[PDB]
């Protein structure tokens, strides 16, 4: 997603904010790496998932300064490109590097 | 009938300070009357519990941590880390409070008040109830003054007089 699509997305989850995309981002980007990069680090994140119709959608709720904060992200399935180039051929470069 | 008085400065006239009074019968869930003066004209305004109520319901945040926010924000008793601003359109009468982050503006509450035909009984009210808890506060303290003087020299006196009991 680029910055376009954040505002409208914003607008529609949590309402009555008035923040340019750039904060948004930088507010999402602080609340996921934390709990990425480490586990078990309680961070007030809640995660939930759920399916609809081949589609992906990832709801994340915390509070920042004590107030709501809500992201829903609308994955879809990935395709067969993207799939080899970030599973596939890493994999065998893996196992030919250990091999050797 | 409990009445806290706040200084605020609006955005659209820094130069000024307002001056915004909110009275609640028994808890500040119950709903709250607030008028906004700056010394020449007020404007006052009712919230009843379902306004509360469905504001709070409408901006998903539990009931609990909303009238904490509503106490911090309107009564000015906050901590360093967070900032409040107020905006007062004149022309539609519309009253909004929001919480300023870093270039990250949440709407916290918004209201509706009416232009009162009356400024000078308000001003004389406030005045009145600032002059009556000032004198209240005064008495209250020399009271309690009275009271610890009586009670430092008490102990003066039963120190000596543990001394006399060891003693014999």
């Amino acid at each position: 997603v680029d910055t376009s699509v954040v505002s409208q997305r914003a607008k529609e989850l949590n309402k009555r904010l008035t923040a340019p995309p750039a904060a948004f981002l930088c507010h999402l980007d602080n609340l996921l790496r934390p709990l990425l990069k480490d586990a078990a680090h309680p961070s007030e994140a809640t995660f939930s998932c759920d399916c609809v119709a081949d589609a992906l959608i990832l709801r994340v709720r915390s509070e920042l300064s004590g107030l709501p904060f809500y992201w829903n992200f609308h994955c879809m399935l990935a395709s067969p490109s993207l799939v080899s180039q970030h599973l596939i051929r890493p994999l065998m470069g893996m196992s030919l590097a250990l091999q050797c | 009938m409990e009445r806290k008085i706040s200084r605020i400065h609006l955005v659209s006239e820094p130069s000024i300070t307002h001056f915004l009074q909110v009275s609640w019968e028994k808890t500040l869930e119950s709903g709250f009357v607030i008028t906004l003066t700056d010394g020449h004209s007020a404007w006052t305004g009712t919230v009843s519990e379902s306004e509360i109520s469905q504001e709070a319901d409408d901006m998903a945040m539990e009931k609990g941590k909303y009238v904490g926010e509503l106490r911090k924000a309107l009564l000015s008793g906050a901590g360093p880390a967070d900032v409040y601003t107020f905006n007062f359109s004149k022309e539609s009468c519309y009253f909004f409070f929001e919480k300023n982050l870093k270039d990250v503006s949440f709407r916290l509450g918004s209201f509706n008040l009416e232009k009162v035909e009356n400024p000078a009984e308000v001003i004389r009210e406030l005045i009145c109830y600032c002059l009556d808890t000032i004198a209240e506060n005064q008495a209250k303290n020399e009271h309690l003054q009275k009271e610890n003087e009586r009670l430092l020299r008490d102990w003066n006196d039963v120190q000596g007089r543990f001394e006399k009991c060891v003693s014999a």
